[PDB]
């Protein structure tokens, strides 16, 4: 799609390979199918389905779509930078002292039985 | 689920209260409605409204096939032999009760209420046959027998003068938690050969048995 | 009114019979935290 | 006149009370004008005391401390502890989480047209530099950025018999050893069945004032 | 022509974003917060959401001292 | 056995609790004795047990001795003897400001009684004295007992605005045609678990709705009929001699 | 058993369809070197078996499609179904 | 290409639709897209306070005493056992009021939730057991990190995995 090239133009990336637009459009189709599918399930849920209790009539307001998307981003879609979590977590790590030692001009390795000894693997 | 309580007795064990039997009733109903959902969807995707046996046997598509074929035609193994050999016995009509459960499945005659109690609003333009009703009877019976086996297994894995009012004839084996653990166990996810996409993220899938 | 810990130990004593006794301070805390996160997300 | 030091902040910045006084008498915990008292509740005050045995202000003081004091009460704190077995004081400082909290409570007003990610970012480029006009930017020569004095080493050698040898530090934990730490009056409990065991002064002291 | 280049300034948005915030961190924070709040000076710094017209993304604040 | 539904003449609980007190050596828990004696019958079969534990020997535990005294002091309050209520309290209480205010209150001058309660709580609140869990249910409840004996009904209006319970329904109610709609729904939040007091609020607003024609007559006859039968059940739970 | 299975991989009697060179490349990609030949043939074999399993899934799901009791093509519906029945995710292609 | 691209885009009749999308959308009171305000507004407790234009039913006034009580519970991971009903109920009321609902949780929710929980954890530990031994052993933290590297679809990311990669301490310390 030419409009996908137009959207590429926003990020200064005019060097595509022409498989990307097919692929990303396929992707968005898949994604929105799933989205407005489970939103339709939730529109059914407000319409109180089981093995025969009532009908199924579709409106699909925006709230249902919002629900169907928040569930997806519950386990996907790299969220806002979780800075505070990382700050406190890293303060918990950044708490116990350095070793304050001298291996005296070499490399200090972990002890063997934590080192690997990359021999030819064998039974 | 009087038939299920009889079927639960047929497997091995006795004395479920109403709780476990209503729960098992819900279990079987859910399994079966899912089966018919999938089979109807597949047929209509092939482009036919009538529900058929070829889809449903392939819907199981597993060692689940040899036993089902025998049930239609009429209309490991050492353990099932050894346990039955241990059972061999008589009196107070010992072998007699065994038969009751075999010929009191929903497919025996009561096909109508078995069809109606489960979902039937689906496929309003068509209506399935009684052959599939008998089939479902087979599947429901096998499911009840399996669930009971796992419940007993987990139960076992857990491990003065008489006052004459305790009858010494009452036992309490089976309850909600046992069946729940068993039905977790049976949802062994897939053989795990169907969840090999090991390093990723996200998941969803339905399952039977 | 009514006349007034063995949940995890029962959750794990019934998994295996060859010991496999987990350690607190390293493993158990992980699991408790996972459970907490699960309940919070679900009820939300 | 650089003053971004640790011990000097306590030695010089002294003899004035913008502080928060603590109070201890071996059973309760208190600070400031507190109507109530805190017992040995490890859910809270041990989280506090963990920090205060170090020199970090916890992240959470800031917003109440800000709305309470309009001035002459911030930048850092010192805490006034006094036992009843003396009086003692010791200093606490920021951690970059306190500083990020100093940006949060600014977000409860003017959430729109505020260019948050821009303005509240560039704010730190000025603040962080301004807090710290004492950095130690001074090199020193290694054996690696000159020549004629590259040293010798004898750990990564080649024995004639054995293949090669290396340097690998030394624990005391062996194999098949103990893994880690452990997994962790009923007459009175029977004799206390069905036991189930100053706000109304607050709403009357206002009316007695009126 | 260039009118469309000048117009193409969409600035799309999502609907909802996640925020990675566990129970433990915010719980300790809020706990110590209301402790100090009741000690020095509900009265804490809280949001206000209406039972209706929710589903929005930012809400106002009480800011009661 | 649900309500262990005897609730009849010399029944099982009365005959079991009065058989315990005749044998020394067993010492049934005091808040169960208070519950069994009040709910079924045999009040005086319960004071035989809650005085046997208090006096005589000591039980060699402070937390069994204080839970006995609280179980005793709401038996005396239920049977409305105050002279044994106010004499068990000041035998027990530890401050001086509450041994003064309890004794200025069973005499009956309620102006020097309330002053010694607000001067009792300021002996607390960062005072060094520990003051107990009970003796703090005496300060905040007999400040509001004397402040409603003295008829200060505007001060404890704004007090009961904040907590919010039957005390708001009682003082703001009687001290109903124009403010009926806030009063009617606030009754029905507390009209469950009914008592002989709460039916008088339910009946009276059904009567002043009949005055404006909002409520029909017949309903006040049914509301007075089913309410009297609850007043009957509280009379039958009391001892035989009229006190 | 198991020990026969590495008695057998060594000689030419059982040499997986996947050539030794390609598996060596894919071992190396995901980071594994060893101067044994058994193990590489074995991972070859397991992969061969897994693809055979999706093969039979496709065969049967094609056999259901019409006339239970211009040649065969394993199309996107057959694949959509079998890959789905696994854990392989949804194939929702499109046009326009 | 850019000029020719815009000309070809004008070749389609959607040049008019392209010409109209010049404004700033989200014609609402707002949809902020920043970070810090998302965080803060997703950190403070909310309060479901209600209007009353003509009548807002429910017959049970909204409170935020419940939210404070919910955030104050001795939640899991301090204690050594999965929470019994009461704790979980106290925590939920808090979350429901904090999101903008009203009415009390009805004592069946807690139990189904416990059920799903213990099922979850049995799955996880079964995975780790499938790691360590093929067919007297004892399990560690590293095996659980291994299995949460293999199978991460089990746990939702955030909060704990980052915390998991900050507890892997070395032997001497």
């Amino acid at each position: 799609v030419r409009l996908l090239h137009l959207i590429f133009a926003t990020q200064n990336i005019y060097s595509y390979q022409d498989h990307v637009p097919l692929q990303l459009m396929d992707f968005a189709y898949r994604y929105t199918t799933g989205t407005l599918q489970d939103a339709t399930i939730y529109s059914d849920h407000a319409h109180a389905s089981n093995a025969g209790n009532a009908g199924t009539n579709a409106q699909l307001t925006t709230e249902d779509i919002r629900l169907a998307i928040a569930a997806r981003t519950n386990y996907q879609f790299k969220p806002v930078p979780p800075k505070e979590l990382l700050l406190e977590l890293a303060a918990e790590r950044n708490k116990k002292p350095l070793p304050a030692v001298i291996p005296t001009w070499g490399i200090r390795l972990p002890p063997e039985k934590y080192c690997l000894t990359g021999k030819d693997w064998v039974l | 689920m009087e038939i299920q309580q009889m079927m639960f007795v047929s497997g091995e064990t006795n004395d479920p209260p109403v709780e476990t039997t209503s729960l098992i009733e819900d279990i079987v109903r859910s399994q079966v409605v899912e089966i018919v959902l999938h089979s109807s969807q597949t047929a209509l995707s092939r482009g036919t409204k009538s529900i058929v046996p070829e889809d449903v046997i392939f819907l199981i598509r597993h060692d689940k096939a040899k036993v089902n074929r025998l049930r239609t035609y009429l209309s490991s193994l050492k353990r099932l032999k050894t346990n039955d050999e241990r059972t061999k016995n008589m009196t107070k009509e010992e072998y007699v009760h065994w038969s009751e459960c075999r010929q009191a499945s929903f497919t025996f005659r009561k096909a109508k209420r078995f069809r109606e109690w489960c979902g039937l609003s689906h496929l309003a333009e068509s209506r399935p046959s009684d052959d599939v009703i008998d089939i479902l009877g087979f599947l429901t019976f096998e499911m009840v027998c399996s669930i009971t086996e796992e419940a007993l297994i987990v139960k076992m894995l857990e491990e003065r003068k008489h006052l004459f009012d305790g009858p010494d004839k009452d036992v309490r084996p089976i309850t909600s938690g046992h069946v729940l653990e068993a039905w977790r166990r049976l949802q062994k996810r897939n053989v795990e050969k169907k969840a090999i996409r090991n390093f990723q993220g996200g998941k969803l899938r339905s399952r039977v048995q | 009114s009514q006349p007034s810990l063995k949940e995890l130990l029962r959750n794990v004593g019934a998994d295996e019979g060859d010991g496999e006794t987990v350690i607190d301070g390293d493993v158990e805390e992980l699991l408790l935290d996972l459970a907490d996160e699960f309940v919070t997300s679900v009820t939300s | 006149k650089f003053a971004e030091t640790s011990e000097e902040i306590l030695h010089k910045y002294e003899k004035f009370p913008p502080s928060l006084t603590f109070h201890i008498h071996e059973n309760h915990y208190r600070f400031g004008d507190q109507d109530g008292v805190i017992p040995k509740n490890s859910s809270v005050i041990k989280a506090f005391l963990e920090y205060v045995a170090r020199e970090e202000i916890p992240p959470a003081l800031i917003e109440v401390t800000k709305d309470a004091g309009v001035q002459l009460y911030e930048g850092c704190i010192i805490l006034r502890i006094y036992d009843h077995r003396k009086t003692y004081t010791t200093i606490l400082r920021p951690t970059q989480l306190s500083l990020y909290a100093d940006l949060l409570y600014q977000t409860d007003y003017l959430q729109v047209r505020f260019t948050d990610s821009l303005s509240l970012n560039i704010e730190t480029e000025i603040l962080t530099a301004s807090k710290r006009n004492l950095d130690l930017s001074v090199p020193l020569n290694p054996h690696r950025a000159t020549a004629n004095l590259k040293p010798e080493v004898k750990y990564p050698y080649y024995d004639p018999e054995t293949d090669t040898v290396v340097h690998e530090h030394r624990p005391d934990a062996r194999g098949n050893m103990v893994n880690a730490d452990t997994v962790d009056s009923d007459y009175e409990r029977l004799m206390l069945l069905l036991s189930d065991r100053f706000m109304r002064l607050r709403f009357v002291e206002a009316w007695r004032k009126k | 022509h260039q009118v469309l280049d000048g117009v193409a300034k969409s600035y799309p948005l999502p609907l909802e974003r996640k925020v990675i915030m566990p129970a433990r961190s915010r719980s300790s924070f809020l706990r110590m917060r209301e402790m100090f709040a009741g000690a020095i000076l509900l009265y804490s710094r809280t949001a206000v959401i209406d039972v209706d017209r929710a589903g929005d993304y930012y809400f106002s604040v009480r800011a009661s001292p | 056995y649900h309500i262990r539904q005897q609730d009849a003449r010399p029944n099982v609980i009365k005959s079991l609790l009065d058989g315990v007190g005749k044998c020394p050596g067993l010492h049934l828990p005091p808040h169960l004795v208070k519950y069994l004696g009040s709910n079924y019958n045999a009040w005086y079969g319960a004071i035989k047990l809650l005085e046997e534990l208090s006096e005589g020997q000591g039980i060699d535990n402070q937390k069994i001795s204080d839970a006995n005294q609280d179980a005793l002091l709401e038996v005396y309050m239920s049977l409305q003897e105050d002279d044994m209520f106010y004499g068990t309290w000041r035998r027990r209480a530890k401050y001086f400001e509450t041994n003064a205010a309890l004794s200025y209150e069973q005499i009956g001058i309620w102006d020097k009684a309330l002053q010694l309660y607000e001067a009792a709580q300021i002996k607390a609140r960062s005072g060094v004295f520990p003051f107990g869990e009970s003796e703090y249910s005496l300060w905040e409840d007999h400040w509001i007992y004397c402040a409603e004996k003295l008829q200060h009904w505007e001060i404890l209006t704004e007090l009961a605005k904040h907590e919010g319970f039957t005390d708001l329904l009682l003082e703001c109610g009687w001290r109903w045609i124009a403010d009926r709609e806030p009063l009617e729904q606030s009754v029905k939040t507390v009209m469950d678990i009914p008592t002989p007091r709460r039916q008088i609020f339910q009946t009276f607003l059904a009567l002043q709705g009949f005055s404006q024609q909002k409520d029909t007559l017949q309903d006040v006859s049914r509301l007075c009929d089913e309410g009297i039968q609850l007043t009957l059940r509280k009379w039958n739970a009391l001892p035989q001699r009229v006190t | 058993t198991l020990e026969e299975i590495l008695e057998m991989m060594e000689d030419e009697e059982f040499t997986p369809i996947i050539p030794d060179a390609v598996t060596d490349y894919y071992l190396a990609k995901n980071g594994f070197e060893t101067s044994d030949i058994k193990i590489k043939r074995i991972l070859a074999l397991a992969t061969q078996k897994f693809i055979s399993d999706i093969a039979q899934d496709a065969y049967e799901y094609s056999r259901i499609r019409s006339s239970s009791s211009n040649k065969v093509v394993l199309t996107m519906d057959d694949l959509r179904s079998a890959l789905g029945e696994y854990g392989i995710n949804v194939k929702r292609p499109n046009f326009y | 290409y850019e000029r020719l691209k815009r000309d070809i885009l004008a070749l389609p009749v959607r040049e008019r639709r392209r010409i109209k999308a010049i404004t700033r959308e989200s014609g609402k009171k707002g949809m902020v897209n920043s970070v810090i305000t998302q965080t803060r507004q997703a950190l403070i407790p909310k309060v479901p306070v209600v209007t009353r234009p003509t009548n807002v039913p429910g017959n049970s006034v909204q409170w935020a005493q419940d939210v404070i009580h919910g955030f104050q519970a001795l939640l899991a991971s301090e204690i050594y056992e999965l929470p019994e009903m009461d704790n979980l109920r106290t925590r939920m009321t808090g979350i429901s009021r904090e999101h903008g609902l009203i009415g009390p949780v009805d004592d069946s929710v807690i139990e189904i939730m416990l059920i799903g929980l213990e099922q979850h954890l049995k799955g996880i530990v079964e995975a780790a057991i499938d790691i360590v031994k093929y067919r007297r052993h004892t399990l560690t933290i590293e095996d659980m990190y291994d299995t949460l590297e293999q199978y991460p679809y089990l746990v939702e990311p955030g909060g704990t995995l980052l915390r998991l990669q900050s507890v892997m301490l070395h032997d001497e310390d």
